């Protein structure tokens, strides 16, 4: 019994570590290094990643936040605050009457019916027109930032995240981490920034006499190394027998030329490797008209082989036909930088991409990169679920009111925990009112009355004025996946913590 | 024709004959080794010049010299061409304070490098392996990857804002 009452303290104190950082208006906190240094941090993530704790429950409940942030990328502290608020002042009575299993059973159906109620209300939005998506994105990036060419960044973000799309494997699936790379190069006007249909690499050809400007290439992607020695297998075997060395160097030529002929049996205009290239292999290639690029990273091969134009299965050796034939555009080598840059551009339906932007200084480039990264995250989240739900705490109040009506409707035996959750779910509007700077009790009573009589289909609260206004003319909306994920994650973390 | 191919073959013959003076089986190591006696410096120093060693001094009591051993062994498996040693507080330096217990550093032949002292450099209860390869690879023995430790550079809002304001409109 005393285990739960001991573990709840760590959870509530970690929840209270950061609580006033939510919303537009927020405070800032200070950390003090043991030597004497001072850092004044605003991010919730930085604080809940730096301080280390002891009790295992606190460690697990910290790890949940980062694990969730790894995937969705939108909401981190809200689930922590909601879980702490629910845990603190709901279950301690029910423990005083010694019925934990009844509480869990009530929690399950409470989750089910609140999820159903949330699914009941929704408004669909069309996806054909991009202007209203741009407007929604602009409203979403109203978060604290610098408005320097924000519209351009939003437009490029929308274009890239729409172009990556999906390949009809396991229904719609959008990935942004692996098929989008940002590259920044100083010099030139900031207007020239745009999305590039192909892909850029920072390396160049291995010999000056090979052709560079090619039209309609036929690319082959190949792993492993062309050279083959395998010396470590046979070392110092009858050192006095140099005839063995002569014979092995003679027979290796047969293997090298066999590999070269097997490759050359097709028309692979370009050859990309990763490990290295010897002299016989490049000499044989240069006997014909082929170009080679050496030692590219793994991720670059992942982008290129991802239907950037060069549809290739990336087979190590003994390839087949139709696994090399590809439809691409132009291959070029540029001298824009001190190092030569490779361009494989003007392809068809390229599933990969490469986004580049230009600016005089580097720090403004870093800021612009952060801005468009956030925009891309939001736009990816939107396309998966094309329905929206009003925010500002109105949804929470409506759900709580519906739960109270149901509790007074059927009036089950275990209705007390149900009501406890119902009027313990309303912590967010109280925090918003407290941060605004007005009286909590009167505003909460007015909101309850409005939800009772007007049902508050879109009426909510304003975080910059503190007055009850309708959100139809305000324009505040949020997607649907984030709320469901937050509510679920809170439910199972509470159940898991109570199960011990 | 017969000129270029024969010339290429003969540079292979010359290069392969020049490579006949290669190493002398220096890959004996590749696993974790432990010593605990009076074998202080007569073993670590007495080796070939082209080695890459790493020593370690601990106490076995505090639960920070038990986490680092797993990471060190994991690096031992991946990299075969290095030397790894362990000891318990008494091989050298007969008296040693408990203030800076986990002591890890790299000898070179005649001149030590990259002295790591004290628990503050590691952080504490947060050493993921990647930070360990990064710290060890800041001086040689680099395998790949960069900028994998954002947890150290926390952003200071006020100073960074002042710098951005003074730089953007300068
Ligand atoms: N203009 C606004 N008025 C009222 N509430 C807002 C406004 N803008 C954002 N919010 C609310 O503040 C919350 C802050 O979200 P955020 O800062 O991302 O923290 P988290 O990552 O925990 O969601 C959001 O959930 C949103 O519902």
């Amino acid at each position: 019994r005393k285990v739960q009452s001991g573990n709840i303290n760590a959870a509530k104190t970690i929840a209270d570590i950061i609580r006033t950082c939510l919303g537009p208006k927020s405070m800032m906190k200070m950390l003090l290094d043991p030597m004497g240094g001072i850092v004044m941090t605003n991010d919730g993530n930085a604080i809940l990643r730096e301080i280390q704790v002891q009790h295992p429950a606190a460690k697990s409940m910290i790890e949940i936040s980062r694990t969730q942030d790894e995937e969705v990328g939108d909401g981190t502290t809200s689930v922590i605050i909601l879980a702490g608020e629910m845990l603190s002042v709901a279950e301690h009575f029910l423990e005083q009457q010694m019925h934990p299993t009844v509480v869990i059973s009530a929690y399950r159906k409470a989750l089910d019916d609140m999820i159903s109620t949330l699914k009941k209300i929704s408004i669909p939005v069309d996806i054909s027109d991009s202007d209203m998506m741009l407007n929604i994105i602009n409203s979403s990036i109203t978060t604290k930032a610098i408005s320097r060419w924000s519209s351009l960044a939003c437009n490029i973000a929308l274009d890239a995240v729409k172009m990556v799309q999906f390949e009809e494997n396991g229904r719609k699936e959008i990935d942004i981490k692996k098929y989008a790379r940002v590259e920044k190069i100083p010099g030139g006007i900031i207007e020239d920034s745009c999305v590039l249909r192909g892909v850029m690499i920072n390396k160049d050809v291995t010999h000056p006499r090979m052709r560079r400007y090619i039209k309609n290439p036929r690319i082959v992607l190949l792993d492993s190394s062309l050279e083959y020695k395998k010396g470590e297998s046979q070392t110092d075997i009858e050192i006095t027998r140099e005839e063995d060395f002569t014979r092995i160097l003679q027979m290796e030529e047969e293997y090298i030329q066999q590999l070269c002929e097997d490759i050359i049996q097709l028309k692979p205009d370009v050859v990309i490797t990763e490990k290295g290239i010897s002299d016989l292999a490049q000499h044989y290639l240069m006997r014909a008209n082929i170009t080679a690029i050496r030692r590219v990273r793994k991720t670059d091969n992942n982008r290129i082989a991802r239907a950037c134009g060069a549809r290739i299965v990336s087979r190590p050796e003994e390839l087949r036909e139709d696994d090399v034939g590809t439809g691409a555009g132009l291959l070029e080598i540029k001298k824009i930088g001190d190092e030569y840059f490779t361009f494989i551009t003007d392809c068809k339906d390229p599933k990969a991409c490469t986004i580049l932007l230009r600016g005089a200084s580097k720090e403004i480039l870093s800021e612009v990169e952060r801005n468009l990264q956030d925009a891309m995250q939001v736009c990816r989240n939107v396309l998966l679920d094309p329905q929206l739900v009003p925010g500002g705490g109105a949804s929470e109040m409506a759900v709580a009111h519906a739960l109270t009506e149901k509790s007074k409707a059927m009036t089950g035996v275990e209705q007390w925990p149900y009501r406890a959750v119902a009027q313990a779910l309303e912590v967010i509007p109280r925090t918003l009112i407290q941060n605004c700077g007005a009286s909590t009790i009167r505003l909460l009573t007015s909101l309850r009355a409005k939800h009772t009589q007007e049902n508050c289909e879109t009426w909510g609260v304003n975080g910059e004025t503190g007055t009850l206004v309708d959100m139809k003319e305000l324009g505040i909306w949020e997607p649907l996946a984030v709320k469901l994920q937050t509510y679920k994650t809170a439910v199972e973390t509470a159940v898991l913590l109570l199960r011990i | 024709f017969n000129e270029e191919d024969e010339r290429a073959i003969e540079m292979y013959r010359r290069r392969r004959l020049a490579e006949w003076k290669a190493t002398k089986l220096k890959n004996k190591f590749g696993e974790v080794l432990e010593i605990s006696g009076k074998d202080y410096v007569q073993e670590v120093t007495k080796a070939g010049e082209g080695l890459w060693v790493i020593l370690h001094l601990y106490k076995q009591g505090i639960p920070l010299c038990a986490l680092i051993n797993q990471h060190l062994s994991g690096l031992a498996r991946k990299f075969p061409d290095v030397k790894f040693i362990k000891a318990i507080s008494t091989t050298c330096i007969p008296n040693y304070p408990d203030r800076n217990l986990p002591t890890i550093f790299v000898y070179l032949e005649g001149d030590i490098k990259a002295q790591f002292i004290g628990p503050l450099v590691f952080g504490g209860m947060n050493l993921t392996r990647d930070e360990l390869e990064w710290k060890l690879s800041e001086s040689g023995a680099i395998m790949t990857d960069l900028e994998e430790n954002p947890k150290k550079p926390i952003e200071d809002v006020l100073l960074s804002s002042v710098r951005r304001s003074v730089l953007m409109k300068r």
